[PDB]
């Protein structure tokens, strides 16, 4: 526990001037060079804390993920004490299609980080339970929505889809409305799925001009 | 004629039910900063007419899983036992008139059982219970204020009882905290703020839920009654009215206590305190 | 690799639109077990077929007690890597109008978790100030709850000539209709005998709990976004940080009440400190031109025609932005890949953090509890479930 | 101590599509 | 184009466009309250009561002795 | 003052004679509904004047010294079946407090093509219906394209 | 005969007029249009004025009005509280998410339209809708259910 | 011994002791029995016999192991059984030795002119 | 006409969104057979046109049975005026009658719901000249020497409706089971709610009880099969069972310890139900009113009611009759013994009791 | 007041902890042990004989005696702005011809899709509709049609009670939404005097 109420006077400043330089120029490259074998890849972003500044991301195998989070909780100089969440990213281009993604906040220094994993649909990610409590309900969610699974995890169950739902529907193969509609029968005096049907089909619209350089 | 008499008793107590939870809805819009029911009527003067005649043609559903005899019964018992308190109220001259209408309240807790052992609703099964041990606990403390009550009422023969025509027609100004505690425990019994908590018949319906009103409000005004002739020196319409109007003003301004809170405040403030109150008034009345 | 075997207790708390699980050995509360999903619409999915401008009315719909706060979140993380600065008549407009959103959560909150403990009078008493700011909102976006008034480089439309003279004419009885509110709980011993020391937090379960907003400052944190990290107009604003150190129910509600005290002063201040000039950035190319210039200009009307059908094209990238909710801290992460759709929008909800709580802090609890705990929790499943 | 409910003229006196000044709502900057 | 929209015949310089905005009046809005705005002595309370009740037991004894 | 009383109860409800007020079958209905009873008895004859009279005969009233969003009503000359569909948009506005203008003092300007206002016939077979509806004159098969017959 | 008719006619005027002012539906704070309907009920709009009581069970409950939302997962519940309202009953459709879906209308997991599993005897359009417009759907709830005649039709049975 | 360990074995036969409170809770008594209901969970079984990952199969045994917990917490109703359970086998042992003479080409032609797509 | 019925205007696989082209009227729809053969029809992709007589309320729920535009509500159907009739079926190339009554009223005899509106009926069907399929419902039971006026007036009427109509189709279910029937639910309600339980005579006659939803189907079925059209179809389960068989069976199904029917001679039934039977006229009727307490259904308790030999049947509409005595179809019924958990006080149910329960109890 | 009390407290953990434990003395938030008679008194009327209920009760009395906010609806209404989003409309020009040119920017704009249209040239060379839908248990409100269109054509009125008995009558084809635009049009055009000066 940080962050407590210690000055009884209004604050006009955020952070100190050492340590707001620190985490905003060096913060990276203390990271690179601390534990290297961590680090797979670097990228400081937009500074999600600031529109001002730069902040880090992270890029790693799941195998060191669980001591990477250790360290940049319990780090004398990072002190990322809050874990915002755990989402991933699909990447059907790609040879492991899934970006699961980290996020930390570091009320000990205003500061904020990005960590992200590539990992396939058939490799397990160390949940981060034992880290932090919140990884829990995140962790069913991605599973839920993606498919990801989280090995020793307590128990890794959907959330919220359906019941009987079976499928990730923010898979990018997904199809947006999807398979089965649900509806009531009187005949069986019970509410059933049924194929998925359609009064009006929707309407897709290519707007994509053949002109945009910044397409990617 | 006796028959004609509970009749005649009985109009003005299912009308004047009617009026009183119409009024305490609009004069809980009234400290609300609302009109309330308006349009059901004459300055919605028709709202608990239509409220009762539509309950009356609503369809009664029965649970198939249970025993739909003691569900239908429950509401009637309590009813019965509203009816019989009105009735030894106003027609009636036991010597233990007090004590008759207080073990009568007592009989009241089994409706609320009778229907939580009823349907298979586990909150039921729970509510029942804490409603029921809430209005157990505080018959005692009834009990001892009648107790303290009666070491005063005398006739002019010089035998001590508790018939009502006999009580004094003058306030009793030494026994106020006795009276502010009776009124307390009063709130208690009828499942008001701040002990409404506890609802039970959340699977009733109909005439049924309407039957659990009218118990609930006949007994309300039964222990108004009661509070009137106690403590106010007489029983008369205009103190039922305050007392309904006092309590709605409490109803609209308080939350409710938590059940092991009111548990240890009936257990530890008001009965031992009815205990030395009575204690007092024995050892003076010598 | 689990059997059932002993059935024993059971419970079923509630399809109506939270399902609740619970367990207790009695009386007491030993296991609690929440099931939501109930009103997922799986809307982050839905966002993916959507333009910028498009997708902006979902979330008007994630959290419909508090609106604008939702949609500066996602407006700031599209400026950001759009490269867009606000103009200061906007930046005062959104702040004044998110501390009024802020006031509504934290009202209507109040007032029904009082309705849960059982108080009904205050619920009643401030939905006529709530009833006043929907009016406020409907004079400046023509929609009483889902305005969609906050817009990519500033807002849909200028504030109506008149409408802060009604804004200070309610501040100037507010603090009365406040205090009036506080007389029915505060001095009230059976308020606190039921929110005292019930669902006690601490800091560091807290922080290992993501706890945000007005719960993260009951446990003596010190620590508001407007202040650490601040966002528009919010860094010039003066304002106190009220501190609680139990982490509990009637703490909860003290904070939160001297946080409406606060958003209150920030309302003044707003007021007597309204600019003069533009409240649309002036780059054509993401943000709408006038009507007026549209229907004289062919450059107007082109960039009208191209907006508002394929909008523009957010560069390749990615950022995640939030914003001090009244509700706690709420965030979005924006992926773009260079098209006129986001790829990806993941959307952070404080309430869904909080709702995990339940299970750790109703241990040791009663029933009576359950419903205060959700009502302190101030808790919508709009973007619980999204 | 502030009474809620102002009588007329007090609140809104003016109906926002009667405003007796017309609007200069500039949209464009002079640079 | 804004020219067309603001501008007023004569107008020498795009400077001198008026602007008519919701703005705040001259000197700004009147302080408003923003903090909590808040009985009987116990002993002339407690003082009361007691005579109420001594006054019920005085009547209660003369009433006795009347019964 | 009751001679004012009556009279402002005679000119509201529009009837010639309290007797023949109280004998007419829409006081009775007023016996059953409180919302037009109070409109007949409370509202229209309080302190206030009258602003002006629609085609469909209903009745404006304004009254300056009631709090804000109550200073204006309107009492509907179809005492069985009152509804708020009847009132005519130029009275619209007024009424909803959008704007200051009403007929008395603003001279709008009236299209050749305007179709008044009336009730709702909603919950109706004559109510509107789609054109491939059951209940439209002539069914619609809505095919793109045209079948060959022999 | 005549009179017998009369005394029918007269006796489901008074049925209606029983039924249509004490109507009391179930809460459903399923999404948005709660809130309206919240705000409905309070002191500006006063629901309760109009004979209007907000009922814990279904079994004392008149009629549903859906504010909000309904999912596949939220249907088998909805048409449980429905197949626990008793007679005679009624169904009040309240925002376009209740309508047909509105903004959701292509989501995998939203029932499109409460109709795909109840029956709805009123639609009040708006996302939300105004209290002002559940006011007058239920009102016009109400006129439909003037017309009603039972007893009529049972002696001409 | 046996191909990836034979989880798959083991998977069934938890979900097979499993089974009777199943049957037992959602009244099933008058339906079936506990042989045809395995039998209706062993032909579940065989929608996936040849996959060749290990990876998969474990998957693939986690969300059944989610969904028969689903089973035992009542959370997908009575509806639910009659919807994928017990109707599907009255269809299946229904349906026996139809009197159709006609390939399933000829099936198809005289049915739409598309496949049908979903159950 | 042949199968253009059913395939000529067909778009989509079937489902809600999907178009049958089939236009129907069917009379009795709010009824409990009516109600399954339009949820049944309309499911396919069909418009569907439901007049009424009565209340809305009992008829809302078909409002959800159908799609936008394809549920036709006609309120206030007068079955004497030939208008709503006219109007009823003006776009509908198939008709289907299931208005039926079994007490009489004096507002309407037998005659007057079985012989003449259904004759008027067919007579504005012929004179439509665009109605393909004209569907006619009447008892098994139906024979023109009954004694029973109601089975005698269902043969008049069937008789009248086939000379009327030559290729109109004519249905003759026996007893048909529902959640809502006329065959189980009084059955119940005599055996419970009431003190002991007439049975007419040895009460051994044969019947061939049926289900609902088998005769949904069948209505499909014959709506596929354009042979069937002229003709008359038989529908009856697999089984062959007497009324003792039945109340035995009902009796196990209800666990009920005490046999509380009796059987007596059909003159004593006749007295028991002849003072309300000479009422039955100048009476706006009642409710809670059994159709057992009649003389025709004496009559019918002593004849067997089941398919005749050589009649066409489920078979020919390649339909296997589902069972009846057991199955979902029982289920409804075990409802009012909730399927049995605690329920009475039975120990002949130790059968399918739990293992160790019964080593607890030692048998 | 904001103070705790020993024995106040609505858990277990914390009773007993301060039965016994004087920890909660150590909090100042917890009010300060009486310390002569009169104190003694003052706690005593502080926690028996209400005095606390007692505000709260008077000041929900003086409610009562004070005026409500409460309106006759339907004969009175509340206060709305111009910018109101209500029912979707179809405007005309003064002469008589639609505004819509079938552009179909609100189509392309509305993320509802709840616009349907199909258009060609009429037999006088003008481009005009042929099929103008919107469905109005789809349509969201939200005004982005209005915003998109750059010929004022398609408008939400300020009609706002239209709700039906079925859902069918909400399907607003081209005929409804023009006889709607002929209805309203004065009142549309009068907020536009107003809203021009904004929009
Ligand atoms: N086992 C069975 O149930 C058998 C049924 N049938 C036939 O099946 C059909 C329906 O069976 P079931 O539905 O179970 O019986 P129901 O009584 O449930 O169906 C009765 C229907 O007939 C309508 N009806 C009767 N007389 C009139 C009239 N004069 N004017 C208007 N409507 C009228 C009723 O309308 P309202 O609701 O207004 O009365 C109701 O819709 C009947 O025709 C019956 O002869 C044949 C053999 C056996
Ligand atoms: S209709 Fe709109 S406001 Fe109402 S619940 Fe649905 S999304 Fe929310
Ligand atoms: S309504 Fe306006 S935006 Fe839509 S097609 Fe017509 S002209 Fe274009
Ligand atoms: S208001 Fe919004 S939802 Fe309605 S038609 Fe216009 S763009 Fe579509």
């Amino acid at each position: 526990g940080y962050a407590y109420a210690r000055k009884t006077t209004d604050k006009d400043y955020i952070a100190s001037e050492h340590m707001q330089a620190f985490g905003n120029t060096q913060l990276t490259d203390y990271i690179i060079k601390t534990v290297p074998k961590f680090v797979k890849m670097a990228v400081t972003g937009p500074a999600q804390s600031s529109v001002l500044y730069q902040e880090p991301t992270i890029y790693t195998t799941p195998e060191s993920l669980v001591p990477l989070m250790v360290f940049l909780r319990d780090h004398t100089n990072t002190q990322f004490k809050c874990l915002l969440d755990v989402t991933a990213v699909d990447f059907p281009e790609r040879a492991a299609r899934f970006e699961v993604v980290y996020h930390l906040l570091s009320p000990r220094w205003n500061n904020r980080i990005r960590v992200k994993v590539c990992v396939d649909e058939v490799t397990a990610v160390p949940t981060l339970c034992k880290v932090f409590n919140t990884a829990n309900w995140f962790e069913r969610e991605t599973w839920d929505m993606f498919g990801v699974f989280f090995s020793g995890h307590p128990d890794l169950r959907r959330i919220l889809t359906d019941y009987g739902f079976t499928g990730h529907p923010l898979r990018k193969d997904f199809p947006m409305t999807g398979y089965q509609e649900v509806r009531y029968d009187y005949g069986k005096k019970r509410v059933v799925s049924e194929p998925l049907e359609l009064t009006q089909e929707f309407r897709y619209f290519d707007f994509n001009s053949p002109w945009e350089t910044l397409n990617r | 004629m006796i028959v004609a008499s509970i009749l005649i008793l009985i109009v003005p107590v299912l009308l004047s039910v009617a009026m009183f939870t119409l009024a305490e809805r609009t004069v809980m819009a009234s400290m609300q900063r609302r009109f309330g029911p308006q349009v059901s009527g004459i300055s919605g003067l028709l709202q608990p007419f239509w409220d009762g005649l539509k309950l009356g043609v609503k369809e009664p559903v029965l649970p198939d899983s249970s025993s739909a005899g003691a569900f239908a019964a429950s509401p009637m018992i309590s009813f019965v036992l509203s009816q019989v308190a009105w009735v030894g109220i106003c027609i009636s001259d036991a010597s233990f008139q007090g004590l008759v209408i207080m073990a009568i309240s007592s009989l009241a807790v089994y409706g609320v059982m009778l229907a939580g052992w009823a349907s298979n609703s586990k909150y039921a099964f729970l509510g029942c219970l804490r409603s029921v041990a809430l209005m157990v606990s505080y018959e005692l403390s009834l009990g001892a204020a009648l107790l303290s009550i009666g070491l005063f009422v005398t006739d002019g023969t010089g035998m001590k009882c508790l018939n009502f025509a006999e009580m004094p027609t003058t306030p009793q100004y030494a026994m106020l905290p006795l009276c502010l505690i009776f009124l307390v425990c009063i709130l208690a019994e009828t499942k008001r703020d701040p002990f409404d908590l506890p609802g039970y018949n959340v699977e009733y319906s109909s005439l049924g839920f309407a039957l659990f009103f009218i118990a609930e409000y006949a007994n309300m005004a039964v222990m108004s009654a009661i509070a009137s002739i106690y403590f106010l020196g007489g029983f008369s319409a205009l103190k039922i009215t305050a007392l309904f109007f006092a309590f709605v003003w409490t109803r609209g301004t308080l939350p409710r206590y938590r059940y092991d809170q009111f548990m240890r405040l009936g257990w530890k403030a008001f009965l031992p305190l009815t205990l030395a109150f009575f204690a007092l008034h024995a050892s003076v009345a010598i | 690799l689990t059997p059932a075997k002993v059935n024993n207790f059971t419970l079923n708390f509630g399809p109506q639109v939270l399902r609740l699980v619970l367990e207790m050995q009695g009386e007491i509360i030993m296991r609690a077990d929440p099931h939501i999903g109930l009103l997922h619409r799986g809307t982050e999915k839905l966002l993916e077929y959507k333009t910028y401008l498009q997708g902006l009315p979902y979330f008007d719909r994630l959290d419909y007690v508090s609106m604008m706060c939702m949609e500066h979140s996602y407006v700031l993380a599209i400026e950001q890597l759009l490269n867009v600065s606000v103009p200061l008549r906007g930046q005062y407009i959104r702040v004044l109008f998110s501390e009024i959103t802020r006031v509504l959560n934290h009202l209507l909150a109040i007032t029904c978790h009082s309705m849960d403990v059982g108080a009904l009078t205050p619920f009643l008493w401030a939905f006529e100030e709530r009833e006043k700011l929907f009016e406020f909102y409907e004079r400046v976006s023509g929609a009483r709850m889902h305005a969609a008034y906050f817009r990519v480089g500033g807002v849909s439309q200028d504030l109506p000539i008149g409408l802060l003279r009604d804004v200070y004419d309610w501040a100037r009885q507010f603090a009365s209709r406040l205090d009036e509110m506080e007389e029915l709980l505060t001095g009230n011993r059976i308020w606190k005998e039921r929110t005292v020391d019930v669902g006690t937090i601490t800091a560091q379960m807290a922080w290992d709990w993501g706890c945000s907003g007005p719960i993260l400052r009951a446990s003596g944190i010190d620590w508001d976004l407007r202040k650490t990290q601040p966002y528009d107009a919010y860094g010039k604003m003066q304002f106190n940080v009220p501190i609680a150190g139990h982490g509990d129910c009637y703490d909860r509600y003290l904070v939160r009440l001297q946080e409406m005290r606060e958003s209150l002063r920030i309302i003044y201040q707003c007021l007597n400190e309204m600019p003069d000039g533009l409240y649309k950035s002036p780059d054509g190319k993401v943000c709408p031109p006038s009507r007026s210039t549209m229907k004289q200009s062919m450059e107007a009307l082109i960039h009208h025609f191209k907006l508002y059908t394929e909008g523009f094209h957010v560069p390749a990238g990615e950022t995640y932005r939030a914003v001090e909710a009244p509700k706690g801290e709420f965030g979005v992460y924006l992926v773009s890949r260079g098209g006129n759709r986001p790829y990806r929008c993941k959307i952070r909800s404080p309430g869904y953090a909080h709702l995990q709580m339940t299970d750790v802090i109703s241990r040791g609890a009663m029933l009576a509890d359950v419903v205060t705990i959700i009502g302190t929790l101030d808790v919508v499943f709009g973007e619980i479930d999204r | 101590f502030e009474h809620y409910l102002p009588m007329g003229l007090e609140y809104r006196k003016f109906s926002p599509g009667t405003q007796p000044v017309k609007a200069v709502v500039p949209h464009d900057s002079p640079k | 184009t804004e020219v067309l929209k603001r501008g007023f015949p004569g107008m020498k310089s795009v400077k001198d466009m008026p602007i008519v905005q919701d703005a705040p009046p001259p000197g700004g809005f009147p302080t408003i309250r923003i903090e909590r705005r808040l009985g009987p002595t116990g002993v002339a309370i407690f003082a009361g009561l007691a005579a109420i009740m001594g006054y019920g037991f005085y009547k209660l004894h003369e009433q006795r002795q009347e019964k | 003052s009751l001679s004012g009383y009556f009279s402002r109860l005679l000119e509201a409800s529009g009837k010639k004679s309290v007797g023949s007020f109280f004998a007419s079958w829409e006081f009775g209905k007023m016996l059953v509904d409180g919302n037009l009873a109070h409109n007949v008895l409370v509202r229209a004859t309080g302190a206030g004047r009258l602003v002006g009279t629609d085609y469909n005969g209903n009745r404006y009233y304004e009254n300056e010294e009631a709090a804000y969003g109550r200073r204006r009503w309107i009492v509907y000359k179809d005492k069985f079946d009152y509804n708020p569909t009847t009132i005519p948009p130029e009275w619209h506005g007024w009424l909803n407090y959008i704007n200051d203008y009403n007929p008395t003092n603003t001279q709008f300007k009236q299209p050749t093509y305007q179709i008044e206002a009336s009730m709702t016939k909603t919950g109706t077979q004559t109510c509107y219906n789609p054109k491939g509806s059951w209940f439209s004159a002539k069914p619609r098969n809505w095919r793109k394209y045209e079948s060959w017959t022999p | 005969a005549k009179g017998l008719e009369f005394v029918v006619s007269k006796v489901d005027n008074v049925v209606n007029w029983a039924r249509a002012g004490s109507i009391w539906p179930m809460t459903f704070g399923l999404a948005c249009c709660a809130v309206e309907m919240m705000h409905a009920g309070a002191s500006r709009y006063d629901l309760d004025r109009y004979g209007i009581i907000f009922r814990p069970s279904p079994r004392q409950s008149d009629a549903m009005i859906v504010a909000g939302t309904l999912t596949n997962k939220m249907a088998p519940a909805l048409r449980k509280v429905y197949d626990q309202m008793p007679e005679p009953k009624w169904v009040v459709s309240m925002g376009s998410c209740a309508n047909g879906g509105g903004y959701y209308h292509y989501s995998y997991a939203v029932v499109r339209g409460c109709d795909r599993v109840v029956p709805v005897d009123v639609y009040v359009p708006g996302c939300p809708p105004t209290a002002e417009g559940l006011l007058y759907g239920l009102l016009q709830l109400q006129k439909k259910i003037y017309r009603s005649k039972t007893t009529q039709i049972w002696y001409k049975k | 011994k046996r191909l990836f360990g034979g989880a798959a074995r083991h998977f069934y036969f938890e979900i097979c002791r499993c089974l009777p409170f199943i049957q037992r809770l959602h009244k099933m008594e008058e339906m079936v029995s506990l042989k045809e209901l395995r039998a209706i969970v062993k032909e579940k079984f065989k929608e996936y016999k040849d996959v060749k990952d290990g990876r998969v199969v474990d998957l693939l045994i986690f969300k059944g192991r989610e969904e028969i917990e689903t089973y035992l917490l009542m959370h997908k109703q009575r509806h639910h059984v009659v919807t994928e359970v017990v109707e599907p086998y009255y269809a299946k042992q229904r349906a026996v030795k139809k009197v159709t003479t006609n390939s399933p080409f000829l099936d198809s032609f005289l049915s739409s002119g598309y496949a049908a797509i979903g159950v | 006409y042949s199968s253009t019925l059913m395939t000529a205007d067909k778009l989509g696989p079937g489902g809600r969104s999907s178009v049958s082209g089939i236009t129907a009227t069917v009379f009795g729809a709010n009824g409990f057979l009516g109600s399954y053969i339009v949820n049944e029809l309309a499911k396919r992709g069909s418009q569907v046109v439901c007049p009424f007589r009565s209340t809305e309320n009992e008829a809302m729920h078909l409002k959800q049975m159908g799609d936008l535009g394809q549920i036709v509500l006609l309120p206030e159907l007068d079955i004497r005026n030939d208008d709503d009739i006219k109007r009823a079926i003006s776009r509908s190339n198939v008709i289907i009658n299931c208005v039926g009554m079994r007490l009489q009223t004096k507002n309407w005899s037998f005659e007057d719901v079985h012989v003449d509106f259904p004759k008027r009926l067919a007579k504005l069907a012929a004179e439509t000249g665009q109605v393909q399929r004209l569907i006619h419902f009447s008892d098994m039971g139906a024979d023109e020497n009954h004694k029973s006026l109601r089975m005698r007036t269902k043969a008049v009427g069937d008789k009248e409706v086939l000379d009327a109509f030559p290729d109109a189709t004519i249905v003759r279910p026996g007893d048909i089971v529902g959640i809502e029937d006329h065959f189980y639910n009084y059955l119940i309600y005599q055996l419970t709610l009431t003190v002991f339980a007439p049975v007419v005579e040895s009460g051994s006659n044969k019947i061939q009880p049926t289900y609902v939803l088998d005769v949904a189907d069948a209505v499909a079925a014959l709506l596929r099969k354009p042979d069937t059209a002229g003709k008359t179809l038989y529908l009856g389960g697999p089984e062959v069972l007497t009324m003792r068989e039945v109340y035995d069976l009902l009796l196990k199904t209800l666990r009920i310890y005490r046999d509380d029917t009796v059987h007596l001679p059909a003159w004593a039934v006749k007295a028991m139900y002849k003072p309300f039977d000479s009422v039955r006229r100048m009476l706006p009727g009642l409710p809670m009113t059994s159709p057992l307490a009649t003389e025709d259904y004496v009559e019918e308790m002593l004849r067997d009611k089941v398919v005749p030999a050589g009649a066409l049947g489920y078979a020919d509409l390649g339909i296997v009759p589902q069972k009846v005595t057991d199955g979902l179809a029982i289920e409804p019924v075990r409802h009012a013994r909730v399927g049995g958990y605690r329920w009475g006080d039975m120990s002949a149910v130790a059968k399918d009791i739990p293992e160790s329960v019964r080593k607890y109890y030692n048998i | 007041g904001t103070e705790r009390r020993p024995g106040e407290s609505g858990a277990w953990k914390q009773i007993e902890r301060q039965r016994y434990a004087s920890d909660w003395e150590n909090d100042p938030t917890f009010k300060r042990t009486p310390k002569n008679l009169a104190e003694v008194l003052d706690d005593s009327a502080s926690m028996l004989l209400l005095t606390d209920v007692w505000r709260g009760m008077a000041y929900t009395l003086g409610a009562f005696f004070d005026k409500k906010v409460t309106i006759m609806y339907p004969f009175e209404k509340g206060q709305l702005s111009p910018r109101f989003r209500g029912e979707h409309a179809l405007r005309r020009y003064p002469t008589g011809e639609e505004r819509c040119i079938a552009c179909k920017l609100c189509e392309a704009i509305c993320p509802a899709q709840a616009i349907t249209i199909e258009a060609e040239e009429r037999e006088d060379g003008s481009r005009r509709t042929t099929r103008y839908d919107i469905d109005m248990t789809k349509c969201i409100y939200c005004g982005f049609c209005q915003e998109a269109c750059p010929v004022d054509a398609i408008v939400e009125g300020p009609n706002f009670e239209f709700s039906t008995e079925t859902r069918e009558e909400l399907l607003y084809d081209k005929q409804k939404l023009l006889e709607n635009g002929d209805k309203w049009e004065t009142e549309i055009a009068t907020n536009l005097r107003t809203e021009s000066l904004y929009r």
